[PDB]
C-alpha cells in the first residue's frame, strides 16, 4: 500500500 | 462447529461457528485435520495486522460434504485441500504468467479468509487442490503448505543435481526442504540451525553436513568444507540466517527467502555486486506446485513428520513453537 | 610514460612509469583515451583494499603499437580496449558458462593490474576487445565500462518492452543505463538521482519521468504513477538507493545492484517474501557484452555524454566527481 | 442476426442465426469489427477436420450489450474481445504454469465454439479481453489474432535487441511480425515472401533487407548478409518457408513456427545437431500476452493496415486470401 | 606408435606413426583407453565427408608424457581427456555465451583433428579436462563422451523431477543417458529401442518402461500409459526414432536431437504448433559439463558398461556396432 506485505492486497 | 478464532489479545479462542450457505463455486468440507504453521502464530501475534476474529489455518485436509451451484471440479466423497493460496482473480500478469501466489488479489486462508482450522471449512473449489490416493491425510496437511513451500522455493533456488544447497531453519518447513532438495532434487545439503535437535533430525535424514549457526560461524564452515553453496533456502523465523545464508553462497549463488520474521536481512552491497549474488522471494506454490509436491510424498519420497493434537491444544501447541520444542509440524486432528 | 598511480594517502601521483617488456599473449597498446569511473576513486581511496602504486583505468581505448609471442587476436594498428574485466581464467564453472566476469582468478584493470590511465598499457591480447570502425574513441571508453556495465545490467534486470525500469544514479554509468533501457530495451524510464542537473540531462534524453530522491519521496512516486516499476538498476553511490529501490518494485520485480558504496542495504524480509521481489548483483560483461555494447554506440543508438581532460587534471577530476559535477563521463585524452 | 457459417463444401453462408440464451459466466457482445484470418480459411476448408456449420472468426471486436449470471469481469459498454483463445481450464499444468494456450480443454473462437464474425457474439466474460481506449476497434481486430501470435512469437524466439530476425510470410500476421520485431523488440528484419507488394509494404515499414524466395535462395543470401539469423518466425503458409528457415538461423538460432499448413516440414538431422538449432511451436497468446499486444498498438508503436468490408463480401475475401491479393488484413465492419 | 586411420573404402588401418613435436599450449598423452563411438563409425563411413588418413577417436584417456612451451594448465602425470570437444577458440558469441561446443572454429578429435584412438595423443593442454582421481580409466572414457553428452543433452531436455522422459535408442549414449534420467535427475524414464536385448539391460538398470519401436507404435504406447513424455531424447541411428519422439511428448513437451543419422526427420507441422512442440539439437558438452559428468561417475551415480578390447579388433568392433551386438561401449585398451 505500497509496499505493504499482505495488508496492501486488494 | 468449532473453529480455532484469532482473539484481540494474540491468543485463540476455541469457538462455536456456524457457517453460512455456499455461493456459486463454493464447495463445504468437513475437516479431517489441519497442520500448524508458524505464519499462523505471525498472523495471530497481529504482525500482518489485525485479524482478530478470523479462523486459522491454510494446512487443511477435508472431504467435500456439499457443493454449490455451477461446481464440477470437486464432488461429495473428494478429499480436497485448504492451502494459503485460497484463491487467485484467474485473470492478470500474474495469474496468466504462471506466477498466480503473486496476484494482488489474492485470498489466503487463515488470514484474510476463514481458514481450515476448523471443523468445516468453506472453499472456492477450483482452487482447492484435491489430495491424491495414496497420500494419509496428516501427511497431505504438512504437504499444504510446509510442502509446496519448500518445494517450490528449492525448484526456485535453480539448484542443479550434484550441487551444495544450504537449507537454514529446520523447522516444520525446513524438515522437509532438506528431503525435497535431497530426495527429489538430488542436491548435496548443509543444514544450519540454532537447535541441536532439529539438527539430529537433519542428519537422520541424510542431511550431508550440519552445523548449529549459534555455537559456529555457518557461512565460514560452509566456505570451507564445500567452497560456497550453490544456492540457499532460508526457512527460519530470524534475520541472522538471512544474513549468513548470503555469506555461505557462492560467488553467481541464489539465496531464496522463505521465511517470515518482522525483520530486515542486510546485504553488503560491494558482496552483492562483485560476487554476482542473487536473493529472491518465494511465496507458497501454484496449485499445480501443490499437484507435484503431493504426488511426491503421496509415493513416498518425503515423508513429513507429524504428531497429532486436539484443537484443545492450540495455544499451547503455539507455545510449544514459540519455545523452538517442536520437531517438525503438528497437527489438529478433527477426526471421529 | 606518464601514468595515474594511486598513493597511499588516497590522491593521484601523475608520475612517470616505464612498462616492462611483452610476454607470450600480451600486447602493448599506445593509449589514446581513458575514461574516469567512479570505480577507480573508490579504488583510490582504498575501499578494495590498499592498492598504492597501482595504475588506475578501465575504460581505456589505445592501438596496438607491438604484440607478443603467439598473439593472433591483434595486430599493430587495432584499437582495442582496456576494461574491468582484463582477464579471467578461460576455463572454470564461471569462464565456460556464460559468467565470465565472476571468475575467482580474474584479474581487473586499475586494481590488481596495471590499467589504462597512463599513456601506455599491456594487454592480454584475447581478452581486449577490439573498437568498431564507426566508433569514436572517446564514446568508445565510455562504452567500455559505463556503457558495458549498464547495457548487461539492464539485461540482467528481465525488462520487457513497454515495461518501467526505475534507474537510480543518473551519472557516468546511470545516463548510459538511460539510454541503453529506452532506446535499445524500449523501456519506460524513471530516473532518479539526488543532484537536479542529473535529472535535467535524463529527461532530456527521454527519461518518461525524473524524480529527485532528496526531496521527494521516489518510491511513493513510482508506486503511484506507474503501479510500480518491473525492474531497477541502482547505479548510486549511496545506501539510499538501494533501499529505495527495493520499495520502487511491483510484485515480482527484479532490482539489479551494480553501484558498489561500502555500505550495506536493507531489505525487509515479509516485503521480499510476500511480494516476490529480487535482487541481484550484476559485475561488468563478457566480451561478447562488450561487443554487443560498442556495436550500438557505434550505431548511434546511445551517445555516451563525455567531455575531455589532460592527465594532470584527474585529482581535480576526482573532485568534481565528489561533489557531484560531471555530466556524463570526464574522459582522459592522450592524444598530442 | 448474421453469422458467416461453414459449408460442407468449403465455403460460407452468410445465414439467419438467433444466440441462445447467456449462461452463467456469459456476455453477449454485439460485435462491431471482425478480421479475417488465414485460420479461418484453413478451418473452412475442413484442414483441421470438418466444422460444417460452425460460426467463423476469432479478430472480434464487440461491446457489451448483456451479461449473464455471476459476471463480475465486464459490464454493459465495455469494448471486449472474441480471440483464437476463447476459454481455457484455468487449472491444469498449462493455465497454472504461463502456458495457458496449450490448455487440453481449450475451446477455440470459429473453429470449435462459434466465433466473432457474425452480428452477435456469446463470450465467456473472463476470457474475453478488453480493449484500451486508445485502440479503434479496427485495428484492435488484427491485435486480436495477428497481432498477439506474433507478439508471442518473437517474445518467444528469444531474438535480442540489434539481432537479426528472419520473418517469413509477410501477410497479415508477417507484416505486424515485422512491426513488433523492429519496433518493439529493435530487431534487425529480413523480411522473406513469394510475393513483391508484400515485400514492398515490409520494405516500407522498416524491413532492413527483403527477400523473394520464388526469385532468390533466401536462406544463402540471408547467411551471406547477416551471417545467419539469430532467429525466425515463419508465418507462411507454405511448408518450403518452414523448411528454409531452418537454414536460414546461424548456430544456436531458434526457429518459431506460426503457421499452419497442413504439411511436414524436414530437418537435416546433422544439421539440426552439430549446429545447435532449435525448433519451437508458438499458439497465439495468453491473456496476458493479448492485454500487452493491445497497449503496443494503442500507443502507436505497430499500427495495424486494414480494410473494411461487408461481412456480404466474406466468400470473396477467401479468394483474395488464397490468390495472395491482401495486404495486412480485412476487416468484417457491422458498425453504422 | 600404433593409431587407427580411417581408409578410403571405410575401414580402419592399424598404422605406425611418429607424432610431430609439441607446440605451444600442447601437451601429450600416452593413451591409456579409448572408448569407440558411433560418431567414430560415421566418420569413418564418409558421413560426414572424405575424412580418409584421420586418426579415429575422441573417447581417450591418456597420461600426460609431456607438457610445451607455456602449459600450466596439465603437467607429466596427470590423466586427462581427448573428447569431440577438442579446441575452442575461446572469443567468439558461443564461448563467451556458455555455449562453447558451437564454436564455428571448433577442432574435432577424430574428425579435423587427430583423435585419442592411438597409443599416443597430441593435445591442446586447456581443453583437455582432467580426469577425477577415483573414476578408473575405462569407465571414464565413455564418459567423456557418450556420458558428457548425455548428461547435457537430458540437462538440456528441461526435463524436471518426477517427469517423464522417453530415451530412444539405449545404445552406448542411451543407456547412459538412461542412468543420468534416472539416477541423476530423478525422472520416469521410457526406454525405446529396436533391439531387444538393448531394452533388457535397460529394465535391469531402472527404465520405468521398455517399448521395442521395430514391434510396437511407440509414441501410441507412451501416450497411452504416461499421458506423454515431458520431455524425449533420441540418441538413435535412425531417422524413425525422431519421427517418432515427436509424437511421444504431451504438448509443450521437448525433443532433443542428439544422434547422427546422416537423414532428415519429418515433423508435421499443425502438430508442431498448436501442441506447442520443441525440437532442439545438442551438441557434447563444455569443459565445464564434462567436469560435472566425470564427477557424477566417480561417485558412482552412473556406472558406464564396457568391454576391454585390443586395437587390432576395430574393425570387428565396428561390424558389431553395425549390427546392434553392443551393450554399453567396446573400449580400445593401451595398458600393459
Ligand atoms: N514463503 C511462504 O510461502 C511461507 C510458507 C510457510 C511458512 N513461511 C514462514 O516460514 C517460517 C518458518 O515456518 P515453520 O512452520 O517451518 O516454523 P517452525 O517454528 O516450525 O521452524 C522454525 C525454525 O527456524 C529455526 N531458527 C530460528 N532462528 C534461527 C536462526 N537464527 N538460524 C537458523 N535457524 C533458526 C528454529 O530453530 C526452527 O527450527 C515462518 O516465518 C513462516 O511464517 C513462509
Ligand atoms: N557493477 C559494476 O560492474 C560497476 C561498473 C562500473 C561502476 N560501478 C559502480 O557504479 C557506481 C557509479 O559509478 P559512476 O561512474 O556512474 O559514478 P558517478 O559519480 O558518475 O555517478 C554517481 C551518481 O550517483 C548519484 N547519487 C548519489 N547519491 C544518490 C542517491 N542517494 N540516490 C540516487 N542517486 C544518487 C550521484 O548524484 C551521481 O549522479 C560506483 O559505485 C562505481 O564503482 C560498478
Ligand atoms: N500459431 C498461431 O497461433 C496462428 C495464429 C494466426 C494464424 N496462424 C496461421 O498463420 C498462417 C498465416 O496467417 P495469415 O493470416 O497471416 O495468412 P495471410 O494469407 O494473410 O498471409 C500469408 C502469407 O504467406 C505468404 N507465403 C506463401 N507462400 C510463401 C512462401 N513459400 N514463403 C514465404 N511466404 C509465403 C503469402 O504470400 C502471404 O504473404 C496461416 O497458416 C494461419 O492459419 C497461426
Ligand atoms: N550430439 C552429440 O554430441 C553426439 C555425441 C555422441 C554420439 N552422437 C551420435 O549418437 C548416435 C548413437 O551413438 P552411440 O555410440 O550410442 O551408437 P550405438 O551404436 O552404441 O547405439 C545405437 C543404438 O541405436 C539403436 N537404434 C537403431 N535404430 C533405432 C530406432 N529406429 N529406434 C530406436 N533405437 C534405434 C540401436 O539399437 C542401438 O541401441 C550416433 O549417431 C552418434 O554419432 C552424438
Ligand atoms: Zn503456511
Ligand atoms: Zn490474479
Ligand atoms: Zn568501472
Ligand atoms: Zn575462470
Ligand atoms: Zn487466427
Ligand atoms: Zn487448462
Ligand atoms: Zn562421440
Ligand atoms: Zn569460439
Amino acid at each position: 500500500a505500497i509496499p505493504n506485505p499482505l495488508l496492501g492486497l486488494a | 462447529m468449532k473453529a480455532a478464532v484469532v482473539t484481540k489479545d494474540h491468543h485463540v479462542d476455541v469457538t462455536y461457528k456456524t457457517l453460512r450457505s455456499l455461493k456459486h463455486g463454493e464447495a463445504l468440507l468437513k475437516m479431517e485435520c489441519c497442520g500448524v504453521c508458524h505464519t499462523d502464530l505471525h498472523v495471530k501475534n497481529g504482525d500482518f495486522g489485525d485479524k482478530t476474529g478470523v479462523i486459522l489455518g491454510h494446512e487443511g485436509i477435508g472431504v467435500v460434504a456439499e457443493v454449490g451451484p455451477g461446481v464440477t471440479s470437486l464432488k461429495p466423497g473428494d478429499r480436497a485441500s485448504v492451502a494459503w493460496f485460497y484463491e487467485g482473480c484467474g485473470h492478470c500478469e500474474y495469474c496468466n504468467s504462471g506466477n498466480e501466489t503473486l496476484c494482488r488479489s489474492v485470498k489466503n486462508a487463515g488470514y484474510s479468509v476463514d481458514g481450515g482450522m476448523a471443523e468445516e471449512c468453506i472453499v472456492v473449489a477450483d482452487y482447492a487442490v484435491k489430495v491424491p490416493d495414496g497420500l494419509d491425510s496428516a501427511a497431505a496437511s504438512s504437504i499444504t503448505c510446509a510442502g509446496v513451500t519448500t518445494y517450490k522455493a528449492v525448484k526456485l533456488s535453480k539448484i542443479r543435481p550434484g550441487q551444495w544447497i544450504a537449507i537454514y531453519g529446520l523447522g516444520g518447513l525446513g524438515n522437509l526442504a532438506l528431503q525435497y532438495a535431497k530426495n527429489v532434487f538430488n542436491a548435496k545439503v548443509i543444514a544450519i540451525d540454532v537447535n541441536d535437535e532439529q539438527l539430529k533430525l537433519a542428519t537422520e535424514m541424510g542431511a550431508d553436513l550440519a552445523i548449529n549457526s549459534h555455537t559456529e560461524d555457518a557461512a565460514k564452515i560452509v566456505q570451507e568444507k564445500t567452497g560456497g553453496a550453490h544456492a540457499a533456502v532460508v526457512t527460519a523465523v530470524a534475520k541472522a540466517a538471512f544474513n549468513s545464508a548470503v555469506d555461505a553462497v557462492r560467488a553467481g549463488g541464489r539465496v531464496v527467502a522463505v521465511g517470515l520474521p518482522p525483520e530486515s536481512m542486510s546485504l553488503d552491497i560491494p558482496r552483492l555486486v562483485l560476487d554476482g549474488i542473487e536473493v529472491v522471494g518465494s511465496l507458497v506454490g501454484t496449485r499445480q506446485d501443490l499437484t507435484e509436491a503431493f504426488q511426491f510424498a503421496a509415493e513416498g519420497k518425503v515423508v513429513p513428520k507429524v504428531a497429532l493434537r486436539p484443537l484443545a491444544d492450540i495455544n499451547t501447541i503455539f507455545t510449544e513453537m514459540e519455545e523452538g520444542k517442536i520437531r517438525g509440524r503438528m497437527v489438529i486432528d478433527f477426526r471421529h
